RNA sequence: UUUGCUCCACACAAUAUAGAUGGAUACGAAUAAGGCGUCCUUGUGGCGUCGCUGAACCAUAGCAGGCUAGCAACGGUGCACUUGGCGGAAAGGCCUUGGGUGCUUGCUGGCGAAUUGCAAUGUCAUUUUGCGUGGGGAUAAAUCAUUUGUAUACGACUUAGA
RNA sequence: GAACUGGCGAUGCGGGAUGAACCGAACGUAGAGUUAAGGUGCCGGAAUACACGCUCAUCAGACACCACAAAAGGUGUUAGU
């Protein structure tokens, strides 16, 4: 067809902080159509890839992932708390992120 | 969910709209708000006015050149507003603020699309009925905005063009709809309706 | 020629108004309005759809344009008996309001093969009314 | 070893006889029926990659014949079951993606 | 918080020369059993000479209301004290119990002359039998001969940021 | 100033990305009111219907979407042209005529896919520049130095000089 | 200038924007969970939550320490005797 989207769109809003103090190892993250933690409980443990280009290819490619997973839900509105192997650079605060479906339990 | 949001920001109130487009900008969302001569201020027009003499008189006293400048646009006043709830001074604020640009009346890259409202801050819906409220563009030309007029000469001749395209849009949908109603009841049509469409 | 006045005519809350609970625990009911306490909440019951009695501020339903007639403050058997008599039940399912629920629910019912066959079906019937918008 | 035995069938989407992870697929409710079908030949040693040697790179550059007929008897009996129920063969043969304003937590499969 | 109504029995403590006190009762709107053993005590050390120490409590029992979907008028005598002396206030309410009735008059008198849960006493509470013993007219309004009103100005509140059309507030 | 400059097509490199991954889908006004349809005596008109959110509408099947056969219609859509308009607020876009060409999943068939080995973004976007081709297009000024004095601390300014 | 206690001095951490003493809590290096005091429009992590009222200020008001306001008045408005 037109779209092979196999996943579901984010954005990567902040870390975890204080009103002063922020704690790189736990990012936030805004899932599209989510509202409220008792939907967002459906997100739970899937993967999380951030999906970057640079200029100069390593292994064939120009085009670098890190990859994390969804821990736990953040505030009443959706928001949920996830962690990576390496934490996200913190200039990607808005910036898209991708969140597969698996390990599905459906 | 969209690339570009378009705002009509007429009946909006500028702190209620500051809010949320400012949280928009900082999730990435870009977004540009056109009419904003007409956007709403509760209270009186003249406790309005006095609130900005009060902010008029506010400069840096060995010179005035390096105070704070006192912007008489209402575009540039909503952008005041906004630029307050950024933090405008670092990096992430700047890139946030050059996903906006706010204009008065509606321009030619924004008048044929589609434009939509904010409606936890619509002036109908968040204030009470009685209660006094101030036309931004009023507030404006008065404290010094210059091109008051012009922006309504242009805004009614972009208005009789877009109701000469919505009497074709109109009669062209009512075409739509007659032709989908006749060819409705057939056993597509039955199978689609068991089927919720 | 005549006086002329827009009327402006909304929804009156009164005895036998028939409403429906927009949030809580019934959620989605039809109830009507027994009496009238203050300003801002009333005694409804609904107890066709399993509503229990109860007192309610007026800001969790949604008042219907339907209206059966109940003296105030009558009890549940003779709102079961008014409700039956009236049968405002169908009534309420011929309205285009019913009928949108039931769309919004079949769709959230639907799996991903039914999903496929509104696709095609769909296409077909864009085929059948595209080729009739080429004639008028 | 945990894993899901799959095939396309081969004649509709091209997926060949295959093993899977549980926990990469979703379990959509359509259901067709895979009795008469002889899957007890596979197992996990019908699948041997056959490791290769740490000298032999491939600078710049087949099939099992056992494999292909195993694939030809098993997906002819698994269309005769598909024939049954309409549009199956299309439905296997399309693939399956999100669109704008699909939201898996609210999708029943 | 939610209030519940309470009968609270009490007594002095046995002597040998008066065995059996005289057991006296009083009902209490309090949240739980505690704050209304509590108030209880309190309302007694104003009363009689006794206090906790030198007695007991015999029984406590929750009374709910008899009939919670009858629709009545209370009338309502408290005390409170403002912030330069002590006011003795009736004002009535329509509400469909009393639990729920001196709720709404704790939120009343917290709004309208900022007294607190400290400051009011609750006199009594009755409900009145007939109509024309009602004395304030903003609950005698709600008790003409067919009472109907409409809802002007419908605000719906939306769940999405952006709405793709003009609101109306017709109800 | 030893063949330089600009534009067009693709050919290869480099360069990055404040962050595509079906579609930014166009009345205006009011909110103690409206929208749409229809009728008439065309109005601050009559009658009917709708809202109670976009949970919409459009689009959406095919090797990341192939190679072929037929049926039914004379539709739908893409590309390069082509005719006629309209648009100056930041127009740089919108509509339309005609023919060509490709696809059509509206309907029914035939062949292909494996081995990326049980997942690894599994690579499909646009931004700038350079160097090659081969096809057009055009053949300047400014500054220093000299001079002026309507100018001037010096710079700067105003003049003149084939 | 004294009395009893707790502190700062000698002490970082979360909150009070800011501050020696206030509130919370005292400190090896890390991980996970839960909270205190304080907060949840945006800056800013977290409900433009729910519920009942009151107030419209041509100097509104917005939180202890704490960064001020009184006597006297007002058919402004609300509730009472």
């Amino acid at each position: 067809a037109e779209s092979h989207r196999l996943y579901v769109k984010g954005k990567h809003l902040s870390y975890q902080r204080s009103k002063r103090v922020n704690n790189p190892n736990v990012s936030l993250i805004k899932i599209e159509g989510v509202a409220t933690p008792q939907d967002a409980q459906f997100y739970l443990g899937k993967r999380i890839a951030y999906v970057y280009r640079a200029s100069k290819e390593v292994r064939g490619s120009k085009i670098r992932v890190m990859w994390g997973k969804v821990t736990r839900t953040h505030g009443n509105s959706g928001v949920v708390r996830a962690t990576f192997r390496n934490n996200l650079p913190a200039k990607t605060f808005g910036a898209s992120v991708r969140i597969f479906l698996y390990p599905s339990n459906i | 969910v969209e690339p570009v949001v378009v705002i009509d920001g007429k009946g909006h109130l500028v702190g209620r709209l500051a809010s949320v487009v400012a949280k928009q900008l900082l999730n990435g969302q870009k977004i540009v708000v056109v009419r904003a001569e007409e956007l709403n201020i509760s209270g009186e027009f003249f406790r309005n006015k006095l609130k900005y003499h009060d902010f008029l008189r506010k400069a840096t006293a060995f010179n005035k050149t390096r105070g704070p400048f006192h912007f008489r646009a209402p575009s540039r006043i909503f952008y005041k507003a906004l630029r307050g709830m950024v933090s405008h001074k670092t990096a992430r604020g700047k890139a946030a603020l050059e996903r906006l640009k706010v204009f008065e009346g509606i321009p030619p890259p924004y008048d044929k699309k589609k434009r939509v409202v904010v409606p936890q801050a619509l002036r109908v819906l968040r204030l009470k009925p009685g209660r006094k409220y101030t036309t931004l563009g009023k507030l404006s030309t008065s404290v010094g905005w210059k091109y008051e007029d012009v922006v309504a000469k242009l805004e009614a001749k972009r208005k009789v063009s877009s109701a000469e395209y919505y009497a074709k849009k109109r009669a062209f949908t009512k075409k739509v709809a007659s032709a989908n109603a006749t060819a409705a009841e057939s056993d597509v049509a039955k199978q689609l309706a068991a089927l919720g469409y | 020629t005549d006086s002329i006045v827009k009327a402006s005519n909304w929804r009156l809350v009164e005895v036998g108004r028939v409403v429906l609970i927009k949030k809580g625990q019934s959620a989605g009911k039809l109830a009507a309005i027994v009496e009238i306490i203050d300003q801002k909440k009333v005694l409804i019951d609904g107890p066709k759809a399993g509503v229990p009695r109860q007192a309610i501020n007026l800001g969790q339903v949604v008042l219907t344009p339907l209206t059966f007639a109940l003296p105030r403050g009558a009890r549940t058997a003779t709102v079961s008996k008014k409700w039956a008599a009236a049968a405002v039940c169908e009534k309420w399912a011929a309205s285009s309001w019913a009928k949108k629920i039931a769309q919004r629910e079949r769709r959230a019912a639907l799996t991903d093969f039914e999903r496929f066959q509104v696709m095609v079906l769909r296409k077909q019937k864009r085929y059948t009314v595209k080729k009739a918008l080429a004639k008028a | 070893d945990n894993t899901l035995l799959v095939t396309g069938p081969f004649k509709v989407n091209g997926v060949p006889l295959r093993r899977v992870n549980a926990r990469y697929v979703i379990a959509t409710s359509t259901k067709v029926s895979v009795e008469g079908v002889n899957v007890e030949k596979f197992n996990v040693e019908y699948f041997a990659k056959e490791k290769l040697t740490k000298k032999e790179k491939k600078e710049a550059n087949e099939i099992k014949t056992e494999r292909v007929e195993d694939q030809k008897v098993v997906d002819k009996a698994l269309l005769a079951e598909i024939k049954k129920t309409p549009l199956l063969k299309q439905y296997l043969s399309a693939s399956f993606s999100l669109k704008n304003g699909d939201k898996p937590h609210l999708l029943k499969f | 918080a939610h209030f519940k109504e309470y009968q609270v029995i009490g007594r002095r403590l046995p002597t040998e020369s008066v065995p059996e006190p005289k057991l006296f009762r009083m009902r209490i709107f309090a949240s739980n059993e505690v704050i209304a053993k509590s108030r209880y005590w309190y309302f007694l050390q104003k009363l009689h000479k006794v206090k906790k120490a030198s007695g007991e409590i015999v029984s406590i029992n929750q009374i709910n209301e008899a009939h919670p979907t009858k629709v009545k008028n209370f009338g309502v005598w408290v005390r409170y004290d403002s912030r330069s002396g002590t006011h003795n206030m009736y004002k009535e309410i329509r509400d469909v119990s009393r639990v729920a009735a001196v709720e709404t008059l704790y939120q009343d008198m917290a709004a309208r002359h900022r007294a607190r849960f400290r400051s009011i006493h609750i006199l009594k509470v009755a409900e009145i039998e007939k109509t024309a013993d009602v004395k304030r007219q903003y609950v005698k309004q709600f008790l003409t001969k067919d009472l109907k009103f409409p809802l002007p100005h419908r605000v719906q509140k939306s769940t999405k940021t952006f709405s793709y059309k003009r609101p109306s507030t017709f109800y």
